[PDB]
RNA sequence: CCCCCGUGCCCAUAGCACUGUGGAACCACCCCACCCCAUGCCGAACUGGGUCGUGAAACACAGCAGCGCCAAUGAUACUCGGACCGCAGGGUCCCGGAAAAGUCGGUCAGCGCGGGGG
RNA sequence: GGGCGGUCGCCUCCCAAAAUGUAACGGAGGCGCCCAAAGGUCACCUCAAGACGGUUGGAAAUCGUCUGUAGAGCGCAAAG
RNA sequence: AUGUCCUGUAGAGCACUCACAAGGCUAAGGGCACGUAAUGUGUUCUAAACCUUAUGAAACUCCGAAGGGGCACGCGUUUA
């Protein structure tokens, strides 16, 4: 194509979010977090960050695998009183 | 993807009875038709891979 | 020992002798010495000021590595890894037989040489004073020799207060502003 | 000059004459009211100018002082505002105005009435009070004088907020 | 530099105790007094009891570490006895890690 | 005379705003975000200083926000183009606020000149 | 009940400054230096061996507002919702959730946890 | 609206209406790479920036220092 | 009804972003000035900008919710 001046003629561009797994729900290993689309392990998705927080969860089953380094993955041990078995 | 000794490499190793043409290019940067090299090829070990044509 | 004693037992007792402090270490130790020096690359674009390198050790060999200052000029000059530098750590006892080449050597000289250091002092026993382009010391040819130094000594040694930033820093050695 | 009054709602906060009042004494909250007649003798003359009574429906007798000023945004029905009353041990908001007044000695080269049109000071006295004492706007405007904020007839003692350096009246005619 | 410089591992260490919880912890002190050890099980722990000198007392740096290495590898090794431990590490490696870690599984653990 | 280019942009919409300052004489607040036609504001001060005086300076509130994008008129159906109106837009801030006397608010009386809303003056 | 190398909870109701003090068991400097380790240079905080000396700012303890720092249901600002003044904003009441500064206080905590002692 | 011009893929959002969450002859930055290494391992080092006065040194390039919601930089928009 | 976690608009507020007003001070700053080895002597004003006074906002910060979703405890109307 070609463009010029005093006029303008071009695109624009997005992507879908996302996010997936709707907090307390279940746990396994589902996604959420398309921040970036590489991702990452997570285990058990605590809620990290900077700065305290950490989303109240606690929910037992697998992994996890979230976001980027922007907020926080989990990976903690803790179903969420659950610890001996199952 | 342009030609015309310029901008751009063409290069694309060579190993003995280790089929793979590693398939990756630079730049001229460092000499030209010699390209000494090492590393893996299909699997086993690493092979001959010595540069050519 | 030598000059190291005539500084454990003779500049070191006198500040008790002064007003003394809770320790018998209390005292000012040699805290940092370090040279300072090098111009930038001015002989050749890096490549023919090695003969203004290895001229840093011209009274020992330590071989320096000219350090560099900080990336960003890109007017003057500077790259990601220029010399503009010097320092070099080369302390010890000897260091202390080496104030017999320092606290000696040079006053013998320099110009109209009379004094050493107008007051100026404080805050530190760092204080920045030094050099202009005189070895004073003939263990080589010195024809053969054609450089340009320039810059000071910097030297701290853990005094703080004034009186002691420059306080031993009297009766030390004996060339001075007297 | 007296109280009563209750409403935790901005009801009879927001009916003809009124206000909305608010208080937080030691063990003394709640938001009262009273009317608005002569509701309106804060900045006026008793601007801290000394301490009176009130006489609340019941018990005790709190004197206070004014609480700065701020009467209302755009209109003059002044929305509530604030009322401070000493007892309590640590806020803030201090009311030490510095004003504009004279012949203005501007006609000796180019320049008219001290201006000033801020509304905030450099100020922090201690407990909760602020007197009635300070000028600060004359001082022959010229030039090697000047008049400003960082230390002046002061309240009562010294000064504290940041950065003792302000703007306030100034001179330049 | 220490209570400026010892900071690098500290949380990196615990990150295998921590991440597989199946290798122990390692206490690690210089002090060039007494020698000790003290270690516990497990990130999520940090209690255990030890000993003292009342053996062979002569100060020293080199070999003194590598003594408890197995002068006392199971004395407070109760629990166990041994079941897979890992080093700490906290510094460099000037010999105190060798000659202890290299006398560690001289009478005790399986590192 | 507000910005010097830093792009083009802003959008609308009404209400109040935040600008209301405790004056120290006799201020002047303008009630809403009336109209000023910025080349109206560009005759807010030399209509309050016909012949005030010879040299007097005090204060305002208030500074030139605007652009707007009118375009011509030959076919309005298309885009934008750009700015060429300007405004200020504002709340109940102060503007004025005199420090003389027996003038009182002459400069704030046909202030009220360039307003074809309600402005009034008040005083603090 | 003693002083005290230390692992957490934690994350400024333990940031800094003022007084002084303990050194022998806690901890600092130091000493000797060629060799393990070999530090951009030297071996000084990264080095092998330790009984002088001292603890001086750095190591510790309580008093300790000069400002920080936690600092409230209470009036405001903000809000799922109900008819309305009313010009979009904006605004009355009914009416729930319910910032912040300001009001006091406190700040140099506290509990398990491995010890060198009368 | 014809249409010269201007538009034809991907990526940053503003405006998008605090989960997803669209448009546009509404607007701004570009590209279809880099790199045998800014990849993996282990280690130490806080960056611009002012001040102290001292070099070829009429600012600035040299160094010591405290400060440093660290304001560097991490391969080229942008957010994280 | 209730448990539990968050998004962070509306706004406050400001200290990294763009700009905002007044004072102290800032000229390592610039020039009007009989100078004149930096000019040591001296002066005058924004100006960067620190504190104070205490400014704005869609694309501001350690703040903060209505609402909403996730599941759970239990049944009121009906196959949701």
């Amino acid at each position: 194509a070609h463009k010029k001046g005093v006029g303008s003629s071009k695109n624009g561009r997005d992507s879908n979010p996302k996010y997936l797994g709707v907090k307390k729900f279940g746990g396994e290993v589902v996604k959420a977090g398309n921040i970036l689309v590489r991702q990452r392990g997570t285990k058990f998705k605590a809620g990290q960050g900077v700065g305290m927080g950490r989303d109240h969860t606690l929910f037992a089953l697998s992994d996890g695998k979230v976001v980027f380094i922007n907020k926080g993955k989990g990976a903690r041990f803790i179903s969420i009183e659950a610890a001996q078995t199952e | 993807a342009k030609d015309g000794p310029r901008i751009i490499v063409k290069m694309e190793s060579s190993a003995g009875t280790g089929f793979y043409y590693t398939t990756t290019k630079n730049r001229r940067n460092t000499q030209a038709k010699l390209e000494l090299k090492k590393y893996d090829p299909v699997a086993k070990k690493h092979v001959v891979f010595r540069e050519k044509k | 020992q030598q000059l190291k004693t005539k500084y454990n037992d003779q500049v070191r007792p006198a500040l008790m002798q002064q007003f003394g402090y809770s320790s018998v270490m209390a005292v000012p130790r040699i805290e940092k010495i370090v040279v300072n020096e090098g111009l930038g690359s001015s002989k050749e674009d890096s490549k023919a000021i090695d003969k203004a390198a290895k001229e840093l050790a011209l009274i020992t060999l330590q071989k320096p590595i000219i350090t560099k200052a900080k990336k960003s000029i890109s007017n003057f000059k500077l790259r990601q890894g220029m010399p503009v530098g010097i320092k070099v750590t080369l302390r010890g006892e000897r260091m202390y037989v080496f104030l017999e080449k320092l606290i000696n050597i040079g006053l013998p000289r320099i110009r109209d040489f009379r004094g050493i250091n107008p007051n100026a002092f404080d805050g530190r026993g760092n204080y920045n004073l030094g050099i202009k382009e005189q070895l004073i010391f003939p263990e080589i040819t010195y024809d053969m020799v054609d450089k340009t130094r320039g810059m000071d000594i910097t030297i701290v040694t853990t005094a703080k207060t004034d009186e002691e930033a420059r306080a031993l820093l009297q009766s030390m050695g004996l060339p001075f502003r007297k | 000059m007296e109280l009563t009054a209750k409403p935790r709602t901005p009801k009879q906060k927001l009916d003809e004459s009124m206000i909305a009042a608010v208080a937080y004494n030691k063990e003394n909250n709640v938001s009262f009211a009273l009317d608005r007649k002569a509701f309106d003798r804060a900045f006026r003359q008793q601007s801290t100018t000394g301490l009176f009574d009130i006489t609340v429906e019941g018990g005790e007798t709190f004197p206070a002082l004014v609480k700065a000023v701020q009467m209302d945004k755009r209109k003059r029905a002044p929305i509530h505002v604030d009322f401070y009353m000493v007892t309590y041990g640590e806020p803030v908001e201090v009311s030490v105005p510095v004003h504009t007044t004279g012949r203005s000695q501007g006609e000796v080269q180019g320049g008219l009435v001290d201006i000033v049109v801020h509304n905030l000071q450099i100020v922090a006295p201690g407990p909760r009070r602020i007197p009635q004492e300070l000028v600060v706007d004359v001082t022959k405007m010229n030039i090697g004088d000047h008049i400003t904020a960082g230390d002046i007839k002061l309240p009562e003692g010294c000064t504290l907020a940041a950065d003792p350096e302000l703007t306030v009246v100034s001179v330049l005619p | 530099a220490t209570t400026i410089r010892r900071k690098l591992r500290t949380r990196r260490k615990v990150r295998t105790t921590t991440a597989a919880s199946g290798r122990l912890r390692l206490s690690v002190y210089r002090s060039s007094k007494h020698i000790y050890a003290q270690i516990i099980d497990d990130s999520r722990g940090q209690t255990l009891a030890a000993a003292s000198s009342a053996a062979l007392k002569s100060g020293n740096k080199t070999d003194t570490a590598a003594a408890v290495g197995k002068a006392l590898a199971a004395a407070a090794a109760e629990k166990g006895i041994k079941q897979v431990v890992f080093d700490r590490g906290s510094y460099k490696y000037h010999g105190r890690v060798k000659a202890l870690a290299d006398a560690a599984r001289e009478g005790g653990l399986d590192f | 005379t507000k910005f010097r280019k830093q792009f083009r942009g802003r959008m609308t919409g009404d209400a109040k705003g935040g600008d209301y300052v405790a004056f120290g004489d006799y201020g002047l607040i303008a009630m809403e975000p009336a109209w000023i036609k910025s080349n109206q504001i560009e005759a807010c001060r030399i209509v309050m200083s016909r012949h005030f005086r010879r040299g007097g300076k005090i204060y305002i509130r208030i500074f030139p926000d605007k652009p707007v994008t009118k375009k011509p008129a030959e076919t309005r159906m298309g885009k934008g183009k750009g700015a060429v109106e300007y405004w200020v837009s504002v709340v109940k801030p102060g503007r004025v606020m005199f420090e003389v006397a027996g003038v009182t608010e002459e400069q704030a009386k046909e202030a009220f000149r360039l307003a074809g809303h309600k402005l009034p003056i008040q005083t603090k």
